[PDB]
C-alpha cells in the first residue's frame, strides 16, 4: 500500500559534497513507501455490523486492540469499509462532539434528495509508534576502542 | 496555487479540501476587489509594543494588524495570537536594528500545519483548542481553531522561508540602551498606523490655513494662483486627515497635485522635486513631499 | 472574538465552525471596503406604500441596507421586509423620525429567537423553504436567516438596536400623515435620495449654462481664471452624476474642490462656507454645499 | 433569490446550505466593489497564441474575465481554457469580433452538464482531481466545479449567454487571419491591453516634453496659466501609468480633468470635445481623448 | 514564452528547469533551420500497409514529420504508431483526404494524460519501457514521453488537432479502397514521396 | 573548454555537468548552421520606442539578436529590455552608433552578478519566475536565467562585450535627436529591415515591367539575351521576396547573378561594379546593389 | 537504436537514463536540420599533424575537427 514520506531535506544541486544516482536520489518534496503498509478492507451484509465497525462502535476498537498485539509496530494498517450507502447515517451537525458522530475526511456523508450503491468510507490507521521528536540529541555515547 | 472550488451534488462526501480550498476562493476574490481601486491593498494598519522591557533587550509585541503582500489578513485583537518576545541581545554589535513581522509561506504541497517536531522549513498554521459560543443556542464546546505562526524577526538575517512586512526599528540610545526610532514608518495600509505622519501632517494643514488666511485678507496673477491652489485643495486634505483611516494613496495623490501646482511659480526648486510613491519604504515619500510642501508655503 | 475553523481530517462537524467561517468572511468584505471609503455603511435603496399613510400605516415595499457593523440588509435579495408601522401612537406628534432598526448582536449567544420572550431582542429568526438546488434538479426545505427587521420611532429607546434613518414623516394640512419631501437619510447611492438626484441635476444644468456664456465672451484675467475651473470640473461632475451609483464621499470631494475654487472669486462669502463632511446627517452637508455652488454659479 | 442558511445544532448538512452561502458571499463582495466603482467588471487578461492564427485557429493561452454578474473567470488560477475556436467557418468575411461567453445560470436548476440533451447551454462542469490536504500530507479526489466557457462570434445569436468581447481578428495582406492591433475589449485593469498602455505612454512623455520647454522659458500671463495645468496633472499622470493595475474609471476622471483645462486655452477645440465614458465600448472613449489630448499640447 | 533555467550551486533541481530547457533547445534549432528553409515542416515518411484497404482498415507503418510548430514526430526512433482507421464511416464517399493529426500545447498545464476524459485532447502519454544504459551492463524500467499522434479525415472537424496530409484514398474500378497514385503530401524531403 | 558530463552509473549531481552540456548544445547548434552560412548571426528585431529622443532617452521596446558565438537574445520570448540610454553625456555629437551589448564570458567564473561591484562587468542575472509545469498541474518557482544587456555607444570602450548594432542617432534640423532614416544593422533575418523590403519590392516591380514590355516585343540577339536575362532572373528572386524570411547571403547571391549578366549588356560602368557581401556593414552592399540593378534595367 | 524522450517526472526515481536519452535526443534534432539543406553533412574541418618526427617513422596530430 502507497504512502507519501515527507524529506528531511529537498533534492538540490551541490559541488563539495553533490548527491551520487547510487543514492537513487527523487525530487525534494515527498518520496514513495510501498512496504511500510497494507491495505486491510471490510465488508459487511447488515447495519449492526456497520455501526460496530463505524469510529466509536465496539468492533472498530476491538480490532485495533488486537493488532496492537498481532502485528506490533512491524507494519501500520489503512482500515476501510465497504457497504451500501443504505447503511450509512445521513451528516448532521452537533453543538457536541460525540464518539459515534460523523468524520469530516471519513465517514460524513450527506443525506440523498432521493435520487443501493455499495460506498466506500474510511475507518482509520493503525500505527503504534507516532515518530515523535524529543531526540536530545547527545552528551556522550558508547565509545570502547575494544 | 492553484485553487479547486467545490461542486455539491445531489448526495456526497463531505472533505477536508472542499473546505480548504473555498476559503482560499474567498479570500481571492476579497484581494482582487481591494485591487481594482489601490495598486498596493497590503501594509500595516496597526503596531503596538511594550517598551517597559525594551532596556533590557526585550521587544514585546502587544497588538498587531498587517494585512500581507498575499492577501493573508493578520490580526491580533481579533482573530489571531501575538508573537514570542523578540531577544535583541544578538544584536548588542549594531547601533541600529529593523525589525519585521514574520509569516511563514504556504507550502503547495501540504505539511503546512505545525505538529511540534522541527524541520528546515517553517510551518504556517497553529492548532488551539478554545470554547466557542453557539451564537444561535446557548451551549460551547471546544473546537480547533487555526492560529498563525507569527514571529519577529532581524530584518538583516536571512528571511528566504517567510513572507515579511516591517513593523519597527530601533536604535542605540546615548544611555546605550534600545529605544524606538522616533521617525520610523511601515508600509501603510491606514494613515491612523503611524502617529508621526499624522503629526506632521496635522501641522502642515495648520500652516496651510494660517498661509490661506493671511493671504486673502492681503485682497498681479500670483497672488490668485497661490490662494487658489490653496483654497481648492484644503477642503479635501482636511476631510481625509479628519478620518485618517484609509489608503495613502489616496493622500499622495492629493498632496502631489498641491505640490505640483505650488512649483509652478518657484524659481529656486526641482520641479521633479516631488518623490515617485513607494510602498514599502514610504519614508522616501512622505516625510520630503512634506519639507517640500512646507518650504514651498513659506516661500509665498 | 472570531475563530477562523481549522478544517482538517478528522474533524467533527459543528455548527460553531460554520458560524465562525461565515463571521470572518464579513469581516474580510468590511476591511476591504474600508481601504477607500470612511463610511462604508448606510442606505441604498428604501421605498414605501404611501397608500396606507393617510390611515396611520408605514408599509415598507423595499429596503437595502448596510449596517455600521457590515450587516448587509436586502429585503429584495435575501431577506423579508419589516411589520408594517402603527403611527397611531404618535398622532400628538407634528413630525416624527422613522429609524430601521436590527437588533445587537449577543456576545453570549442566544441570538435566534425560539418564541421565547425576554428583556433583550434577538436579531435571527428561522424560516422554512423549499429551496431549488442548482446542480441538479431537486428541491427541499432548508432553514433560512432571516433578520428581525422592525421600524421604530426616532425617539424610542433604541440602546438593544443598531439604527439606520429611512424616512422623516410630517403631519399635512389636513391633519394626515405624508411624507417629508426633504429628507437625507445616509446613502452609500446616490441614486437612494431623488430629492437629492434632481437638485445636482439643476446644478449641472446651471454650470453648464454660465459656462456656454462664458465661452461666447472670449476683464480677461478674470474670464480665464473662472472658465478654467468650471472646464476643470465638468467632464468629472457630469460622468458621477451619469451614473449614480457611487459613495457620496466621492461626490463631495468634486464639489467640494469646486466650491473653493470659487470662493476665490466672491469675496463676500467666507472660505469656511464650505461644510464638512458628515455621513450621518447629510442633510447639513449637500443641500447648503449645493446652495452654495448655486449662489457662487449665479454671481 | 438567495437564501442564507442557518447553521443549527441539529441541522442537516444539504447541498442547497453551501450552494446558497457561497452565492451571498460573492454577491457581498460584488457590492462592496460596487460602492467605488460604476462598472467593476471586463477583461484583466486576454492572451492568445498568435501563430496559430494563420492556421486558421484561435487558441487561448491565458484569460482573466470578470463578468457583469460579479463572477469571475481565471484560467490561471482556478478555470480550464476554452476549446479552440475554428476560424474556417468565417471565410467570406473580413473582420470578425471573438467573444467569451458563459451561459446564463437557470434559477430552476439544471445547471450542471450530465452529458444529457438539452435544447439551453449548461453553465458547470464536473471534473474530477486529485487534490493536497494542506494541514497535512494526504491527497484524495474531488469534484471540483469547471466553467462551460466557449468563444463565440459576435454575430451569432448569444440570447444564452453573457459575454464579453476579447480580441478581433482582421486579414493580413495575404488574406490571412492576423489579429487586429487596435483593438480594445471592456476593460478591468489598463495592463489589458497593451496597445492602449502604449498610447498612454506616449501621451506622458509628450506632456513632459512640453512641460519642459515651457519650463525653461518661464503677455506671459498665457504661460503660467498652461503651465500650471501641466504641473499640477504631471504627479498623478505619471503615477497612475506607472504600475497600470487599477479600473479605467480612476484614468479616465483624470485625463478629463487636463483636457478640461486644455480647452480654455485653444479655441478651434470645444468643451464638448471630451467623450463620455462608456465601459462596454472604451475604443470610442479612449482613442478619442487621447487624440485630442494630443492636439491640443501640440498646439 | 521560455524560462532558461540557471544552475548554479545550491539550486534546487526541478522538473520545471528540464522542460523550460528542452523547449529552448528545439526553439533554437528551429530559428537555424529558418536561416535557409521558408517552410522547415513537412513530411519525411507516410508509409501505409495498404493490403487492408479492402477490409476498410488504413494502418500506417513508418511515419516521419515535423509539424508547423517545431514538434518532430518520428516512429523509427521515439513515437508509437496512431490507432488503425476505421473506413465503414467513410461507405457513401468517394475519395477521402487522411491528415495526422497532433493536439495543441495547453498553455496552463495539464498536457499529459492521466486517463480522464475533457473537452480538449491530451497532447503528451506516459508510458513505461525498458531501455539500457549505454556506459554499463544494466537495463532498467523508466517514463517516456510519446506524442498522442491520431489519424482524421479532412471532412472532419480538425479545429483542436494540428494537422499534416500523409495518404489519399480512392474508390477504385471494383469498388474498392486505394491509394492515390497522384498524392504529394507537403513534403520536407523529396525521397518522401 | 567544454567538458561534456559522463551520466553513467553512480554520476554525480554537480552544477558543472549542467552548466557543461548547456555550453554543448548551443556550439553544437551553432556549428550546424555554419555549414551553409557565413555569418550565422545578426539582428532579427530592434523596434525602439521614438517618444523619448525629445527627452534624450533611448529605449528598447523589442530586441532579437543573434550574437557571434551563438548566444540568442529574444526579449519577446526569454529575454529582459536593456535599461534605458542616457544621451546627456553624448549631447555635444551631432551623429550616435548604438549597439547592444553582453559582456563576455568569464573563463574563471564569477560570471553571476550578484549585485556586488567588480571591475568587469557581470553577464548573467538571476530572476526569480512563478513558472506552470506543463506535463502536470503544479506551478512553482525556479531561478531564470537572464542576459546582462545594456546600450552603448560605438566610441566607447567596449572591450569586454560581445556587440553589434542596432540603431543610429542623428540630430535633425531642430536639433532634437531622430533615428537615422536610412541605417541597416548586420542583418540575419532580410526582413528586419522594412526600408530594405520597400527598395527590393521596387525593383521586383521594375523587373517585371521591362521583362513584359521586351516580352511582349520579341539586335535581335541583343533583346533575346537581355530578354532572357530577366526571364531566367524573375521566378526566383520573387520566390526570394514573397516570403522575406531567409538570411542575407542567399538574396545577395542571385541579385549579384543578374547585375553580371546585365553588365555585359552595358559599356558605360565597370565590370567589378557588384560589391563585395560585407556582413557587419551591409549598407555598402545592398544600397548600391539594388542602386546599379535600377540603372542598368533602366538603361536596357 | 532507438532515442527515447524522457517524462521529467515529480518524485520518481531519478535514473542515468534519463540523461543519456535526453542528450542523444538533442544530438538527433541538431542532426536532423543539417539534413535539410545538405546532402552530406559530415567531414573534416581541421586536420593539422605534427611530422616532425615523421622521419623517426612517427605521426601525430595536432590539431582535429
Amino acid at each position: 500500500d502507497r504512502r507519501r514520506i515527507p524529506l528531511k531535506t529537498p533534492l538540490t544541486m551541490r559541488v563539495h559534497h553533490p548527491v551520487s544516482l547510487k543514492s537513487r536520489p527523487v525530487m525534494g518534496d515527498h518520496a514513495t513507501d510501498v512496504n511500510g503498509q497494507v491495505l486491510l478492507q471490510l465488508s459487511t451484509q447488515t447495519g449492526s455490523e456497520v455501526q460496530g465497525w463505524l469510529p466509536g462502535g465496539h468492533l472498530y476498537s476491538d480490532l485495533l486492540a488486537l493488532l496492537h498485539v498481532y502485528l506490533g509496530s512491524r507494519l501500520d494498517v489503512r482500515l476501510q469499509l465497504c457497504v451500501e450507502r443504505s447503511l450509512l447515517p445521513d451528516a448532521r451537525l452537533s453543538c457536541r462532539p460525540a464518539a459515534g458522530s460523523p468524520q469530516l475526511g471519513r465517514t460524513a456523508v450527506m443525506r440523498t434528495q432521493a435520487k443501493a450503491r455499495v460506498m466506500t468510507i474510511s475507518l482509520g490507521r493503525y500505527q503504534r509508534v507516532q515518530e515523535h521528536y524529543q531526540r536530545k540529541e547527545t552528551q556522550e555515547n558508547g565509545d570502547y576502542r575494544w | 496555487m492553484k485553487i479547486y472550488r467545490p461542486l455539491w451534488e445531489d448526495g456526497a462526501f463531505l472533505m477536508p479540501q472542499q473546505f480548504q480550498q473555498q476559503a482560499a476562493w474567498d479570500v481571492h476574490l476579497a484581494d482582487s476587489v481591494a485591487r481594482m481601486g489601490l495598486a498596493h491593498p497590503w501594509g500595516v494598519v496597526a503596531a503596538e509594543f511594550d517598551d517597559s522591557l525594551l532596556p533590557l533587550s526585550r521587544l514585546n509585541a502587544t497588538r498587531l494588524i498587517v494585512r500581507f503582500p498575499d492577501g493573508t489578513l493578520i490580526d491580533t485583537e481579533r482573530a489571531d495570537n501575538l508573537p514570542p518576545v523578540c531577544d535583541l541581545s544578538t544584536v548588542s554589535d549594531r547601533s541600529l536594528v529593523d525589525i519585521v513581522l514574520a509569516l511563514p509561506l504556504l507550502n503547495a504541497n501540504g505539511g503546512n500545519l505545525d505538529n511540534g517536531s522541527e524541520s528546515e522549513r517553517p510551518r504556517r498554521w497553529k492548532s488551539e483548542r478554545v470554547n466557542v459560543q453557539e451564537l444561535a443556542g446557548h451551549e460551547q464546546s471546544e473546537v480547533a481553531v487555526l492560529r498563525h505562526n507569527l514571529t519577529l524577526r532581524m530584518a538583516h538575517q536571512e528571511n528566504a522561508a517567510w513572507l515579511t512586512c516591517p513593523v519597527t526599528r530601533l536604535v542605540r540610545d546615548a544611555q546605550g540602551q534600545w529605544c524606538r526610532d522616533p521617525r520610523f514608518i511601515p508600509p501603510l495600509l491606514t494613515l491612523s498606523a503611524s502617529p508621526s505622519l499624522m503629526t506632521e501632517l496635522a501641522e502642515l494643514l495648520h500652516h496651510l490655513q494660517a498661509r490661506r488666511q493671511r493671504l486673502m485678507s492681503m485682497r498681479d496673477v500670483s497672488l490668485f494662483w497661490l490662494l487658489n491652489a490653496l483654497n481648492s485643495a484644503e477642503p479635501v486634505l482636511k476631510e481625509l486627515l479628519d478620518m485618517p483611516y484609509r489608503h495613502p494613496e489616496l493622500l499622495y495623490r492629493e498632496l502631489a497635485r498641491l505640490a505640483g501646482s505650488l512649483l509652478t511659480f518657484s524659481l529656486e526648486h526641482n520641479v521633479d522635486a516631488v518623490p515617485a510613491y513607494h510602498h514599502e519604504t514610504p519614508e522616501n515619500v512622505f516625510p520630503p513631499l512634506l519639507s517640500l510642501l512646507n518650504r514651498l508655503l513659506e516661500a509665498s
